[PDB]
């Protein structure tokens, strides 16, 4: 599941730069009012460097 | 596209009665607007900003308003206590039902 | 943590509160405030924090 | 007309009209398969030939 993918860090993950998926993830990862924290982990992985 | 010299008498007559009116302008790219806020403000401030959205007035054409409301609701910046006023001169019954 | 910051207090209605802001901005931009902080929170203490 | 994997979004829907959706969107992930855990000689692995 995406939750389990967000807990682990042994396998890195990413997407195509600036694609609609990248904006969609960044929209959630920064949001402090989101009910589900998962995306804050997904964003914290994708955004490195 | 709005010419703010319309509300120029409303802000005047309101600011004598002690209300904390704020302006803002709605961008063409509403997603880049909202994502600028979470990227450029403290959590100390976002919780003050949410308290202002409790009451708001939207002065725009319906096709923009539908899109803005849908995004503000999907981003959970408002909840069941909010009370927004929408004002315009031309809205047909097909749009009210959306 | 949000909603808090360190400070100091004065009498009810003390006008000397007008001094702080611009001078604190000076001290922060000069690093004088950071020099005082380093004076009172130096890194290589007796132990790793 | 336009037809593709084109996705309805609140910013696109401003300038062009859309019909009712004929299939739902979904974000997902591609991963490489894990390979079988079982092996015939797993008990002889600890030392090289």
């Amino acid at each position: 599941s995406l939750q389990d993918l967000s807990k682990q860090t042994e396998i890195p993950y990413g997407t195509v730069l600036d694609s609609a998926v990248y904006e969609h993830v960044r929209m959630k990862g920064l949001n402090p009012f989101e009910r589900d924290s998962m995306y804050s982990q997904m964003w914290r992985m994708i955004n490195r460097s | 596209e709005y010419d703010i010299r319309g509300i120029q008498e409303f802000l005047d007559k309101v600011s004598q009665q002690g209300m904390d009116v704020a302006l803002q302008k709605v961008e063409n790219n509403i997603n880049k607007m909202i994502t600028t806020l979470f990227d450029t403000m403290r959590i100390e401030e976002l919780n003050r900003y949410r308290d202002t959205l409790r009451r708001a007035i939207l002065v725009m054409n319906p096709a923009t308003a539908k899109s803005f409301i849908t995004e503000v609701v999907e981003t959970n910046l408002v909840a069941f206590d909010c009370h927004w006023i929408i004002i315009n001169e031309e809205i047909n019954d097909v749009d009210v039902q959306e | 943590v949000a909603d808090r910051g360190y400070g100091i207090a004065l009498q009810h209605g003390s006008p000397y509160r007008d001094v702080f802001s611009q001078r604190i901005l000076e001290l922060q931009q000069n690093g004088d405030m950071d020099i005082l902080k380093h004076k009172w929170w130096p890194k290589n203490g007796q132990c790793d924090l | 007309i336009g037809i593709s994997a084109l996705t309805i979004t609140p910013d696109r829907e401003n300038v062009v009209d859309f019909t009712t959706r004929y299939m739902d969107y979904s974000v997902g992930v591609l991963l490489r398969r894990a390979e079988k855990t079982v092996d015939m000689f797993a008990c002889l692995a600890p030392f090289d030939l």
